[PDB]
Formats: structure tokens, sequence, C-alpha cells
């Protein structure tokens, strides 16, 4: 099993750049695929960016070219870097893990191991 | 149990053929190789022919252009030209055969012939 | 660093077949334009057949006896064979030759080549009847040196057809070695191509196939700047002069014979010519065992031989560049093989094991294809199995060989440690990269590339087993040999 912490995020203006990383303490980081998930407050988890165990990166609609993600399976550490964090953003940011799955990859159930989460705000 | 028959020479002048025919007895599996040897009042025996199955050809020190074998192994015979005749060709000829018995399990046994006595004289 | 490695091993591997393919081609093509414009019924060269033979099977020695008695060579001076006998049981092949040929085997007391006087005057007195000698047990060179003795003492003997006492040659195998000797007055020696025939077991079959890879490309190509590295055990030609002259280094110097004469005829810059148009039926083992001894010993004799023929390539001038480039590609592609399976397994990449997998695949195919269209035969395909053989009995002998040379036992442990070295690389490639992805692409290509090759393997080996069930996998000399042995 994986267990997955969050770490980084905070308050940043409309228009600086942030950066979240959750660290998945488990056995073998090196055939995980992992996932990040936005929870706003007047939306629902919804899927961001994720990358999977052959370093196959995919993202949102909404998030195509602001993001960057990267995995590190040395120190067991997963990192989106955020840039020009406009409104829409202020965010519980989820990291989630999955070993084996399908072609849906989106929807929150097929991620099974689950982070904390942790918050990211932006003031205009 | 096989013998050679032999057609026979005699006495003949330099210069002339004498049709040495040498053919084998009766109940026969196979025949390999079948050869002229010959023996003068000089030197012990010597080799003048050997002919085989599939044609090839063994001659002697003066059979090189005088003295020609043929098989014809219709009825497992041998035959022997000889041209150029000089006086040093008096001698006993004797005939050599690889034959076969009993069946084709039966080893080929080499036997030898009684001869022929060939003298060539000016007299 | 894994597409350079892979498309480097693809390129190094298939470029260089395909200039063999080219090479032996135009060495066929000259081979063919020799053959046309010589008169019909030729006998020229007179031959003497040498063949040597230790406890061999009496079938099979009477078979090659009758094959050497029905050839159609008619220029033939006579047959010459010589046995490591003088024992009671060496007695049944003295027999099988009595009861195929004359009664005219004798019994030397002594080997030629340990006396003061070397000639074979002192064995033999008739220079026309077929010999049968019965030598003290030394070895292979002791009894080729009494043929070569026997042979070279009747000053009408112009070459020596060399072959071994269980091929079975075809009505013209004799004519075709001994042609070419006489096309090109710097040729003293002429290989003949040897045909496996008993191809009723799965090694057996893709032997036979490596069999005709190496005489139809390899030594086709060799023989396009005659300077074949070897010559055939079961069919060579020498001409008589050439074994007058390497005869003494080669019997005063176990394994290298028909390699060390080669290696002797290449130092004394002559050329060397391979033919396929003359064809031996020998065997090939049916066992892995026995087969990856037979290797070790072949490669042993070949890291032997290889540092000669490298300082002797300058006697051949511009033609001996092909040569040392040979030598050179033999070498690098074992240690090629070895750092790109080492590489493959410890990093242990699902998407480079399928890739080198899958060129490696590709490329066996093409080859097979080649020889499918070249022997104008359908089981050429067997060939792509190949690929298992070497990986699993070729590379423990080469490795056996080397540490004998410079160092069960030493010849049954380096096999047993290979093999277990490849299974626990396999596992271990398994077991770090268990997982199931089915939205990664890369994943979804690794899996059904590694399915697909593993539905190919199994299609492959249902159909040699549908083919061994129907005896349509025999080759019709054994079909022939199974009835005529059922007959006996
Ligand atoms: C003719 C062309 C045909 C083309 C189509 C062929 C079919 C295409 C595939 C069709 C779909 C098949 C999908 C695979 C089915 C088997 C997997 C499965 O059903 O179970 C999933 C399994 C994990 O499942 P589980 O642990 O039980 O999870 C709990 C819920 N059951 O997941 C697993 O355990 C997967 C384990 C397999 C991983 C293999 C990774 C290795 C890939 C190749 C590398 C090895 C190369 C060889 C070794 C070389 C060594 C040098
Ligand atoms: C129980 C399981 C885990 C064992 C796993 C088996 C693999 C570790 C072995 C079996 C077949 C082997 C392959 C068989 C043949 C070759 C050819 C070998 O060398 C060649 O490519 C020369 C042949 C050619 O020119 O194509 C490269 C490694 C490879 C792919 C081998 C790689 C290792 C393989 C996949
Ligand atoms: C077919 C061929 O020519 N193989 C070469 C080897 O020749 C073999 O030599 C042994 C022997 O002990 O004399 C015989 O049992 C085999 O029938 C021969 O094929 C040769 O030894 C080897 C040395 O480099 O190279 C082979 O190509
Ligand atoms: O010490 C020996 C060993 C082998 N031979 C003969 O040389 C050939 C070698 O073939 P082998 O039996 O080794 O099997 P192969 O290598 O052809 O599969 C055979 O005709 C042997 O009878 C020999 O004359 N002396
Ligand atoms: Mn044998
Ligand atoms: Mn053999």
């Amino acid at each position: 099993q994986v267990q997955l912490v969050e770490s980084g995020g905070g308050l940043v203006q409309a228009g600086g750049s942030l950066k979240v990383s959750c660290a998945a303490s488990g056995r073998a980081f090196k055939t995980y695929r992992m996932a990040w998930f936005r929870q706003a407050p007047g939306k629902e988890r919804e899927f961001v960016s994720g990358i999977s165990a052959l370093e196959t990166t995919y993202y949102a609609d909404s998030v195509k070219g602001r993001f960057t993600i990267s995995r590190d399976n040395t120190k067991n550490t997963v990192s989106l870097q955020m840039d020009s964090l406009k409104p829409e953003d202020t965010a519980v940011y989820y990291c989630a893990a999955r070993r084996y799955g399908g072609t849906d990859y989106t929807t929150t159930g097929s991620y099974d191991y689950w982070g904390q989460g942790t918050q990211v705000t932006v003031s205009s | 149990q096989v013998q050679l028959v032999e057609s026979g020479g005699g006495s003949v002048q330099p210069g002339e053929s004498l049709r040495l025919s040498c053919q084998a007895s009766g109940r026969i599996v196979d025949v390999n190789d079948m050869a002229w040897y010959r023996q003068a009042p000089g030197k012990q025996r010597e080799l003048v022919a050997r002919i085989a199955r599939g044609g090839s050809t063994h001659y002697g020190d003066s059979a090189w252009g005088r003295f020609t074998i043929s098989r014809d192994n219709t009825r497992n015979t041998v035959y022997l030209q000889m041209t150029s005749l000089n006086v040093e060709d008096t001698a006993v000829y004797y005939c050599n055969g690889e034959v076969k018995v009993g069946t084709r399990l039966s080893p080929f046994r080499t036997y030898w012939g009684r001869g022929t006595q060939v003298t060539v004289s000016s007299h | 660093s894994a597409v350079w490695g892979i498309s480097v091993y693809g390129v190094f591997v298939l470029g260089f077949y395909i200039a063999q393919i080219v090479f032996s081609e135009f060495n066929r093509m000259r081979l063919s334009d020799w053959i046309s414009l010589r008169p019909d019924n030729w006998n020229a060269t007179r031959v003497a057949v040498i063949i040597a033979g230790y406890r061999e099977d009496p079938f099979m020695f009477k078979k090659c006896l009758e094959s050497v008695r029905d050839s159609e060579y008619g220029n033939v001076a006579r047959l010459i064979c010589v046995i490591d006998g003088d024992e009671e049981e060496d007695l049944k092949m003295a027999e099988i030759y009595k009861q195929v040929y004359n009664d005219n085997v004798k019994k030397p007391g002594v080997v030629l080549c340990e006396s003061e006087n070397k000639n074979g005057s002192t064995i033999d007195s008739d220079v026309s009847k077929n010999i049968c000698i019965l030598q003290p047990h030394r070895g292979k060179r002791e009894s080729l040196y009494t043929g070569f003795q026997l042979a070279s003492m009747d000053p009408s003997v112009h070459a020596v057809v060399l072959i071994d006492s269980d091929t079975v040659l075809e009505k013209n195998a004799i004519l075709e070695v001994v042609y070419p000797l006489s096309c090109d007055p710097n040729i003293k020696a002429v290989a003949g191509e040897c045909k496996i025939w008993n191809t009723d077991t799965i090694l057996s079959m893709l032997v036979s196939w490596r069999y005709f890879s190496a005489f139809n490309v390899e030594r086709g190509a060799q023989s396009l700047w005659k300077t074949v590295q070897c010559v055939g055990g079961p069919l060579g030609a020498y001409t008589i002069d050439i074994i007058n002259e390497i005869k003494d280094p080669w019997i005063t110097q176990t394994y290298g014979d028909d390699r060390r004469l080669t290696n002797e005829v290449l130092m004394r810059g002559k050329k060397i010519v391979y033919t396929p148009f003359a064809v031996g039926w020998s065997d090939s083992p049916t066992n892995v065992m026995r087969y990856i001894v037979q290797q070790t010993r072949w490669s042993k004799s070949w890291c032997r031989e290889i540092w000669y023929t490298l300082g002797s390539a300058w006697k051949h001038g511009f033609s001996g560049i092909y040569l040392a480039f040979e030598c050179m590609y033999q070498i690098m592609y074992f240690f090629l093989v070895m750092y790109l399976f080492s590489y493959i397994a410890i990093k242990a990449d699902i998407r480079a094991q399928t890739a080198t997998v899958l060129v490696s695949t590709l490329v066996t195919i093409i080859k097979s294809s080649y020889l499918a269209l070249r022997a104008k035969n359908l089981k050429a395909f067997y060939f792509v199995l190949y690929t298992y053989v070497y990986f699993f009995c070729m590379i423990p002998a080469r490795i056996t060989a080397m540490f004998t040379m410079f160092d069960w036992a030493k010849q049954f442990l380096i096999t047993y440690m290979w093999w277990a070295g490849v299974l626990a690389a396999g596992v271990y490639s398994i077991v770090d990269n268990w997982y199931f992805d089915w939205a990664d692409i890369q994943y979804r290509f690794a899996l059904v590339g590694i399915c697909s090759y593993l539905v190919f393997v199994s299609i492959v080996l249902v159909i040699y087993l549908i083919g061994k069930i129907t005896t349509w996998n025999y080759t019709p000399l054994q079909k022939e040999l199974i009835e005529e042995r059922y007959l006996h």
C-alpha cells in the first residue's frame, strides 16, 4: 500500500507561481500512476493533471498549458509546478495513486489511494 | 568357388594384337574390379591394366598407349587389347577378379587365374 | 541509452548479413559461370578419396561407401580407407569395407608419422587396389596423415577428396569439388556443402537451417574473395602439392583438424573456395548437452586459431581485409550480445524489453525469408526459433571455451550458471514491472507486443508439431534411410 502526504501551497496572488508535492511512502513508487485533483468551494473534485509509471503526462483541458508534473522515484515524491495562478485555482489539491486500472483514469473512483489535500488560495 | 577361363595367347610376331579374354565362373552376385597382371621370366610379377565397374582405368609402366582394357559387364568378362608388341612381352598373364559368391552380405573375395603364356620372338 | 543500443544492434546485424548475402550470390554466379563451359563428361584431375572413421555406425558407413562407389567421376585413382583400428571392435568397419569393396585390409604395427621412414611404401606395394588400413588408435590427424602418405606415393594423383565416415555423397559430389581446383592455379582447397538429413527433432531442424545459413551465406561470402576460413570436414578437396607442403607442420604441432589445415593453406598465401553444387549429407546432434559439448570444442578451436588468420591476412594483400573484418565482427558480436542482454536485464524497462524482442524477431524473420527463398522450401521459417538455441546453447559454450583457454566440472558448470542468470533476470524484470495500466499508450504497446510475440512463437511451434506428426518435416533422404534401415 501507498500512503500519501501533501506539502507546499498557500497564499499566492493572481499571477504568481507555486509548487505542490505529495510524498508517497510505499513499497514500489515505480509502478504507481499518480494524479492530482482539485476541490473548489463552489465545485466538486475533478482531474487536473497526472503522470503514469512510464512518465506519460496527462493534463486537463483547462490546465493543458499551465502546470507541469514530474515524479522522483528515489525520494518518492511527485510534484506539480503551477504558473499564473489566476482565479478558480483557490482549491484543495489532493494527490492520488493507483497501480492497477483501466481506460478510465479521470473519475475519482479509478484511483484507489487518496491523500488529505493541501489548500491553495489566490487573491485578486 | 569360381574360376577364370582365359582365352589363351600363344606365340606371335612383334607388332600385332592378342585379344586376351578372361571370363569368370557361374554363380556370382557382383564383380567390382578386374585386372590383368603379368609375370615375366625376369623380376617378379607386375600390373598391366586394371578396370573398374565405373570405367576407371589403372595402367602399368608400359601400357600407356599399347594395351587397352574393356569390361563389357554383361557377362562378367574382361578383354585386353595388345598393340605394338616387342620381344620383352614374353611372360605369363594372370586374370585378377573381385567376386561375391553367396549373397550381398558375402565379402568380396580376390581370385586369380591359371594364366596364359605370351611369347614374342622372330623365330 | 536504449534506442541507440537497439538501432545499432539491428543495423550491425542486418547490414552485415545482407552484405554476406550479396557476396554469396556473386560467388555462386561465378561458380555457375565456371560450371558452364565445362566439357561434357569431364574428368582430368585424378582423385584419391580418403575416409577416416572411428567406431562408425555400420549402416551409415555402408551408405557412405556405397555413395562413394556410385559416384559418376571417371578418373578416381583409388579409395583409401584409414581406421583407428588394430583392435577387435574396430574390425566391424573393416568387414563392412570388405563386403562393399576389396578384401585389401592391411594391419601394420606402426603409425606412419612416428617413424624414421615416413614413406607409404612400408605399408603399400600396389597403388591400384583400394586399400583399407587399420592404424593404432592415435587420432584423426594421424589417420589423415596415413591417407596423405598413401595418396602422395602414387605419382599420378593430383588431388585428395577428404570425406567423413557418415556422409552420403550425391552422384556428382566428387565431380563438383575437384572442378574448382582446375579453374585457378592459386586455388588449393575447395569446400563442399554439408546438409543435415535427420531433421526429425526440433534441435536437429534448427541446426540444419543453421548449417544452410553457415554454408550458403557465410562460406559463400568468404569464397567470393577466396579466403574460406574452414574447409568442411564432411566434404573437402585439397591439391596434393599443398598437402605435401603443409602436412608435416600440421602433424608436429586435437580438434583443430580441417581448421588448422585450412589455416596452413591460408598462411601459405593460397586461395580456398566453396562450391554449393557439391552436397554431402551428414547428421547433427539431437541432444542439447551433446550440442553444447560440440560447440564448446568448436569454440575452443576457433579462439585458438583466430589469432593466426589475423596475422596471416597481409599475405593475401587487400583481399584479407574482409578476413580481418570478419574476425573482428565475430569477436564483437558476442560482446555486443552480452552487453545488450546485461543492459536490458539490469535496467528492466518493459518498453525496451519488448522493443528488443520485436527487433530480434523481425531480423530473424527476414533471415528466414531469404533462406526460404534460396532453398525453395517453406520449412526454412523454422529458423526463426534458432535465436533460442544461440542464446541457450551457444553463449554458454563460448564462455566455457574462453574460460578454459586462458584458465560436469568446467564443461557443464557455466551452462547452468548462464541459464540460472537468464531465469533470474527474467523473473526480476517481471517482478519489477508488475502493474496494469490500460490508459497508458506505452503500456498498451508493451503488453500487446509481448502477447503478439508469444502468440507467434506458439503458432510456429504448433506448426512444427503438426509437421512432425505427419512426418512432413523429414527430408527425402531421411525417409529413404528410414525405409532402408527398416528393410535391414
Ligand atoms: C496476436 C496479437 C494479439 C493482440 C491482443 C492480445 C491481447 C491484448 C491484451 C488484452 C487484454 C488483456 C489484459 C491483461 C489480462 C490479465 C491481467 C488481469 O486481468 O489482471 C490484472 C493484474 C492485476 O490484477 P489484481 O492484482 O488481481 O487487482 C485486483 C483486481 N483483480 O495485472 C497484472 O498482474 C499484469 C501482469 C503482467 C505484467 C507484464 C509486464 C511485462 C511486460 C513485458 C516485459 C517482460 C519481457 C519478457 C522478459 C524479458 C526479460 C529480459
Ligand atoms: C520465466 C520467465 C521470467 C523467463 C523469461 C525469459 C526471458 C528472460 C528470455 C527467454 C527468451 C529470451 C530471448 C531469446 C533470444 C534473444 C536473442 C538474443 O540475441 C539476438 O538477438 C541474436 C538473434 C538475432 O539476431 O535475432 C537477444 C536476447 C533475446 C531476445 C532473449 C532475451 C531473454 C529472453 C526473452
Ligand atoms: C561443418 C564444419 O566445417 N564445421 C567446422 C568444424 O569442422 C568439424 O571438425 C570436427 C572434427 O573433430 O574434426 C568434425 O567432427 C566435424 O564433423 C566438422 O564439421 C571445425 O572443427 C570448427 C573449427 O573452427 O569450425 C567449424 O566451422
Ligand atoms: O579421435 C578421433 C575422433 C574422430 N575421428 C573420426 O573423424 C570424424 C569426426 O566426426 P565425429 O564423430 O566427431 O561427429 P561430428 O563432429 O561429425 O558430429 C568422424 O568420422 C570420426 O570417426 C577419428 O578419426 N579420430
Ligand atoms: Mn556417426
Ligand atoms: Mn559426423
